[PDB]
C-alpha cells in the first residue's frame, strides 16, 4: 500500500500540502514531523471516544517503543485516503497555509465513508415492551405458559 | 590479482536503529567525544565539521540529529559528518534514554592485527613486484629496495 | 512571478560571518535585451592546442614594426612559430619592441636582439671615446618613448635613457634622470600619450620631452600638474587599460585595492569583497600578480593573475556596479590556465603556466584543451517567511553540445552551505527548442538562495530564473 | 584473563535504503563515476570489479541492479564488488528517480591484509627463531640479524 | 577530518527480504569449513568496553533488532584466529555463508611475520621518547620533531 | 551564547528595564532573535541595543509591527 | 510592518534639554544592499598583543625608502 507507517502519513499530508515532498528541494526538520504524529494520535484519539466514536482499526503507540513514526498502523485499505487528507487539513494552521477546497471536500468524504458502516451496523430495533402479550397464534410459547414478552431488559 | 582494488562500494550514509526493536531512531541525538570519556559533558566534545561539496569543513553544534531514515540530518537535508579518528560515540533517544556507547570507535574493526602489525615494523617497498618504477617509487615511504623489473 | 538574477550572488563565509558576495565561477555576463530579461550569461571560450613550445609562457608582446607575435615561451624565444633566437633566464620578463631590434631585458641586463640576426647588450660607452661613463645598474622594466629605449635601476630613483644613433649605449651626454618627488624605488616604468609614466613605490609622475638642442640639458622634463599619489604593489601590476593604467595600490598607503588612474587622481573600481581578497596574500606573494586585458566582441576585460585567484573585472558589462569574475581549470578550487592574451590574424593566442605548449581560444567549445569544465552561478539570497517555490524555470540556448548534459542545483537556508544536488538536463545535442525547469522547490522557513552547477565541455548560455513565489 | 584480540564478529553486506523512510531500495541502480562528475554518461564511469571468495576479480557492466533486501544482487548476493580511486555513488530507484547523488566518498577494503604486509616490509629472518645457521641462511633474503 | 562518522555495530538483516533475523543463530567456526557441527569451532569471547574478556557458548544469539546479544545487553564478540561464520533464521534455513571473513588467518600470519620482519619501532606512534624507547627493540627512527623538553 | 540588553525610552532621556535575550550561538549559523511584546506606547518611543560580547557582532535591520 | 533605522539615533540631553544625537559608540557602518535592507552595522575589529616595547606610543611613520 506503500502507507504502511504513520511518518507515510504524515509525509503526505506534508505533500498534499506542498509543503514538502521526495522531489522537493527543501525538507521538513525532524521536530516537525514528530509534532504532526502526536497532532495524529490526537485526532485519531478523538474520534474513537473509546470504542463509542468512529470505529476503524487503529493501534495506538505504546511508549515502549521509542518511535513513533516507525510503528505500523492497523488502517484498512479504504481509511488511508480519508486519514492522511485530515491529517493535512489540520496541520495546515501549523505553518501559514490554508488548506485547498478540494482538500476539505475530500476528508468531509472520507470521514462519511468511514462512518457510515457502523452507521449501518448500529442501527438495530429494540425488543418488545415487557406487558405486550403474544397472541393466540404462536401455539407453543402461548401452550409454554409463557404468555408475554420477556421484555427489553 | 587483476588490480589493487582497494576501495570497497558500501553504503556511503550511516544508518542507526533501535537496540530492542527494529525501526530507525526518530529525532535521537548523537554525541561524540573522546576517548573513554562521556560525551555528554560539553567539556569531552570534539568537533565535528560538516563536509560540502567545495571541500570546506564546517563546524556545528555536537548534538547531530536523526531523521526518521535512521541518518544523521542538518536542517532536514542529509549531510556528510567527518571527524578525528578515535572517538566516543553516545546515541540518545529522542525521549532522553541511552541507545547505544561505544567507548572507541576504531575498536569495531574487522582487523585488529593490522593496528598492532603497523607499530612494530619498518616500510620497505621492493621494486620486484611492482611493474615500472614511477609505481613504486610513488608509493614508497622510508627507502626502498632494489630487485628485478 | 517573480525574477532572480544571477549576474551577483550573496552570501557569508563561516569564518567570521561577514556578508561577501560569490562571484559568477567561469561565466561571464552580457546586456543584450534578451526576450524577458536584460542580459545573458555566457561561458568563457575553451582553449584547444595551437603550437608546441619550449616552455611555460614567460612574456608577450605584439611587434608593430613587423606584423607578428613576440612570445620567450619558456627556455628560448619564438616568433610565431619560428624561433629566430635564445633567451637566458628563468622567471618572468618585461618586453618592448623597437624598430631595429626586439628586446627582451631578462635577469638585470637589457638584452636586446636584431632583426639582422645578432644580439646586443646595453653598457657604457668605451672609455677610449671619451663620454660622461654613468653607472648603470641592475634592470626591471622596459619601454620606448619616440627613437630611444628606458629602463629603471633596480632599487634606485634613477630611471637612465638610451641614445639615438647607437641603441646600445646609454647616451653621450645626458641620460641621468631620477623621479624624486618622494623617496621611492621605481617599481615599474611605461609610456603613455608621449609620457613616460614612472611608478613609484608610493608616487606616479609623468615626464614630457623637450626640445633641448643643447648637449646634456634636460632632455625629460618632470610634469607635476599630473602625479597620482599612489603606488603600484608590484613589478607587473599595470596595463593599459581604456586610456589609464589601472594598477593595484601599494601596501604603502592604507590597503591594496585595485584602482584606475583619471586625470590627476586614482578612482577605485573593486568592491569590498575583492579587495578582501586581496589582503588574503602576504606583501611577497602579492608582488608575483600579473595583470592584462582582452578585448572580445564588446567585452573589455581586465585579468589579474594572482596566485591562488584569476579574478576577472568587465567593463562593458559593469551598468550598475562592478562586475567582477573568476576562473579556474578543474572540478575542485585551483588556478586558471593560460597566461598571456594576444590577438593575432583573427583568433585570440593564450599561453599556458604549468605545460610547454600554446594554444588558441574557440567559442564553439567550452573546455581547455580536451578536458570538462565547471562552470557555477549563485542568486542573491532572500528573506520570504513561510512561502512555497514551484516553478524555477532558468532558460537556455542549446544544440550545439556532443552529450545531453546535466545541471546541478541546490538550496541554502543559511547562505554557508548547500542541501541536496538535483540532476536537470539543460542541453541536448541537436535539440533546439526545450525547457529547464524544476517543478517544485517547497517550502521556504526564514531564507533562500539556489547554485546553477554545471560540468560540460561545450557552451553554456543561461538567462533568466523566474520562480512562482506562492 | 586478557587473551590477544584479533578479529571482530561484523556483517559484511552493505545494504542501500530509501532516504525520508526506512524502506529498502527495490531494484534500484548504482552508477560509480568519477570525483564531482555525473556518473550517468558513459565518459565519466570508472571500472568495476567482483571479489569473489578467494582472491579474483571480474569485470562487469557499470549499472549495478539491487534485491528486494537493500543488497546488490547481480544474480545471487555479491562480494564487496571493489572499485578503484575514489568515486561518486548516484543511486536511482527502480522508476528512474533519483534517490541521492553523494560527491566525494572513499572507504578501504579491510580484508586481504597479507598481500600489503608482504609489499610493505622488510624482510630479516634474524638468529633466534632459527636452532643453526646453514638453515637460518637457507631461508634467509635480502638481511639476516645475530644475537 | 580523517574518517566518516558512522555507527561501528552489526546489523544482521535476511538476503531476499528487509527483516531483521528475529531470534536468529550465529556460529563462529573453523576457517573454510561447515561450523554447524561440533567438532570444528574455535573459542569466542566478549570483550567489554573496560578491556575484560569472558567465555562465550558457541550458539550466539541474536536479538529482535538484529544485533548479537548476551544476557539483556548487547555485547562484542571477538575471535583470536580467523573464522567461518554461517547465519541462520530461527526456523533453520540459512541467511548467508561466509567462507573467510578475512582472507588470511591471524595467529598463523602473526607468528610468520614475527619470524621474518624487522622489529623496528618508529617515534611518530608513540607520544614520549622515553615510551617509546621503553618498547623499542631492534631500532628506532625518530619520524617526528619531537621537543627537548 | 552572548546575550543582548534592549530597553525602551519614553521621554527619551532615561531607559526602562533592561530585558535579556541571547544573540549569537557559538556554532548555529541560523537563528532568530526577537521579542514577541513591546506593549503600548503613549506619547514616543525609542530603543536601545546593548551587547556586550568579545565576538563578531553584526546587526541589520530592526521591523516592529505597528499595530 | 515599520521599519527602524540603526546608522544613528536621536535623543536629547537633560543638561539644556537640546535634541542631541546619539552615535553608535564602537561599531561601524557598511552599506552592502543586504536581504530585505541597505546596510548592515559591524563591530569594530579586536586588538590582540603583537609585540612587547619600550613604553607608551608617541609616534609613527611608514619609511618608504626602505
Amino acid at each position: 500500500m506503500q502507507i504502511k507507517t504513520k511518518g507515510d502519513l504524515v509525509r503526505a499530508a506534508l505533500r498534499k500540502l506542498g509543503v514538502a515532498s521526495d522531489a522537493t528541494l527543501t525538507d521538513v526538520e525532524p521536530q516537525s514531523m514528530q509534532d504532526a504524529v502526536d497532532d495524529l494520535e490526537a485526532m485519531m484519539a478523538e474520534w474513537y471516544q473509546d470504542g463509542k466514536g468512529i470505529i476503524t482499526g487503529y493501534v495506538f503507540s505504546d511508549d515502549e517503543n521509542p518511535p513513533a513514526e516507525g510503528d505500523d498502523h492497523g488502517l484498512r485499505s479504504s481509511a488511508v485516503s480519508a486519514v492522511f487528507h485530515n491529517l493535512a487539513c489540520r496541520i495546515a494552521p501549523d505553518y501559514a497555509l490554508e488548506a485547498t477546497a478540494k482538500i476539505i471536500a475530500t476528508a468531509k468524504y472520507g470521514k462519511e465513508l468511514l462512518y457510515k458502516q457502523t452507521a449501518i451496523s448500529r442501527a438495530k430495533r429494540a425488543p418488545y415492551p415487557s406487558r405486550m402479550p403474544t397472541g393466540s397464534g404462536n401455539s407453543f410459547a402461548n401452550l409454554n405458559e409463557w404468555h408475554y414478552f420477556p421484555g427489553e431488559q | 590479482t587483476d588490480i589493487t582494488a582497494n576501495v570497497v562500494v558500501s553504503n556511503p550514509r550511516p544508518i542507526f536503529t533501535e537496540s530492542r526493536s527494529f525501526k530507525a531512531v526518530a529525532n535521537g541525538k548523537i554525541y561524540i567525544g573522546q576517548i573513554d570519556t562521556d560525551p555528554v559533558n560539553p567539556a569531552n566534545q570534539i568537533p565535528v565539521y560538516i563536509e560540502n561539496e567545495d571541500g570546506s569543513h564546517v563546524q556545528i553544534t555536537q548534538p547531530l540529529i536523526i531523521n526518521a531514515a535512521g541518518k544523521i540530518v542538518y536542517n532536514g537535508q542529509l549531510v556528510k559528518i567527518v571527524t578525528v579518528q578515535g572517538h566516543s560515540m553516545a546515541i540518545y533517544d529522542a525521549n532522553g534514554s541511552q541507545v547505544d556507547y561505544i567507548a572507541n570507535v576504531l575498536k569495531y574493526d574487522p582487523d585488529q592485527y593490522s593496528i598492532e602489525a603497523d607499530k612494530k615494523f619498518k616500510y620497505s617497498v621492493k621494486l620486484s613486484d611492482y611493474p615500472t618504477l614511477q609505481d613504486a617509487a610513488s608509493a614508497a615511504v622510508d627507502g626502498l629496495l632494489i630487485d628485478r623489473d | 512571478i517573480q525574477q532572480l538574477p544571477m549576474m551577483k550572488g550573496m552570501g557569508k563565509d563561516f569564518k567570521n560571518a561577514d556578508y561577501i558576495d560569490y562571484l559568477p565561477v567561469n561565466m561571464l555576463a552580457t546586456p543584450k535585451e534578451i526576450l524577458n530579461s536584460s542580459g545573458y550569461l555566457r561561458s568563457f571560450p575553451g582553449i584547444t592546442k595551437r603550437y608546441d613550445m619550449n616552455g611555460v609562457s614567460r612574456g608577450v608582446e605584439y611587434n608593430t614594426a613587423q606584423n607578428a607575435v613576440y612570445r620567450v615561451c619558456g627556455g628560448k624565444l619564438y616568433k610565431g612559430e619560428s624561433e629566430v633566437g635564445d633567451v637566458a633566464g628563468s622567471g618572468r620578463v618585461s618586453m618592448a619592441h623597437g624598430r631595429t631590434s626586439q628586446a627582451v631585458g631578462v635577469n638585470g641586463q637589457l638584452v636586446e636582439y636584431r632583426y639582422d640576426g645578432t644580439v646586443k647588450t646595453v653598457s657604457n660607452w668605451p672609455a677610449d671615446s671619451g663620454f660622461t661613463q654613468y653607472e648603470l645598474g641592475s634592470v626591471r622594466d622596459i619601454t620606448r618613448l619616440r627613437g630611444r629605449y628606458a629602463w629603471s635601476k633596480d632599487g634606485t630613483d634613477s630611471w637612465f635613457i638610451t641614445d639615438l644613433e647607437d641603441e646600445s649605449h646609454p647616451d653621450r651626454y645626458s641620460a641621468q634622470y631620477r623621479a624624486e618627488s618622494q623617496p621611492d624605488g621605481i617599481i615599474g616604468i611605461g609610456t603613455w600619450r608621449d609620457f613616460i609614466v614612472c611608478f613609484g613605490s608610493s608616487t606616479i609622475e609623468y615626464f614630457s620631452l623637450t626640445g633641448a638642442t643643447t648637449a646634456g640639458a634636460a632632455l625629460y622634463v618632470a610634469q607635476p600638474s599630473l602625479m597620482v599619489q599612489k603606488g603600484i604593489a608590484g613589478t607587473y601590476c599595470k596595463t593599459p587599460f581604456a586610456d589609464s593604467y589601472a594598477f593595484i595600490s601599494h601596501p604603502a598607503t592604507g590597503a591594496p585595492s585595485v584602482y584606475i588612474i583619471g586625470s590627476g587622481q586614482a578612482s577605485p573600481i573593486a568592491t569590498a569583497s575583492i579587495e578582501k581578497i586581496i589582503r588574503s596574500y602576504t606583501a611577497e606573494e602579492m608582488a608575483t600578480g600579473v595583470m592584462e586585458t582582452l578585448r572580445f566582441d564588446s567585452h573589455e576585460l581586465l585579468i589579474i593573475h594572482l596566485p591562488r585567484h584569476v579574478l576577472v573585472y568587465d567593463a562593458s558589462s559593469s551598468q550598475n556596479g562592478p562586475q567582477w569574475c573568476v576562473l579556474k581549470t578543474g572540478l575542485y578550487d585551483d588556478v586558471y590556465r593560460g597566461v598571456d592574451f594576444m590577438y593575432e590574424g583573427n583568433q585570440i593566442t593564450c599561453g599556458d603556466k604549468s605545460e610547454a605548449v600554446v594554444g588558441q581560444l574557440q567559442f564553439d567549445i567550452s573546455s581547455q584543451y580536451d578536458k570538462q569544465q565547471e562552470h557555477l552561478l549563485f542568486t542573491p539570497l532572500f528573506k520570504a517567511d513561510n512561502a512555497r517555490c514551484f516553478d524555477l524555470e532558468v532558460e537556455s540556448s542549446t544544440g550545439v553540445a556532443q552529450y545531453a548534459d546535466r545541471l546541478f542545483l541546490s538550496a541554502t537556508t543559511d547562505g554557508i552551505n548547500y542541501g541536496r544536488e538535483q540532476m536537470i538536463e539543460q542541453n541536448e545535442p541537436f535539440v533546439y527548442d526545450k525547457r529547464v525547469l524544476w517543478k517544485r522547490v517547497g517550502r521556504i522557513r526564514r531564507l533562500i538562495g539556489f547554485k546553477l552547477r554545471v560540468i560540460t565541455k561545450s557552451p553554456v548560455t543561461l538567462s533568466g530564473c523566474q520562480i512562482r513565489l506562492e
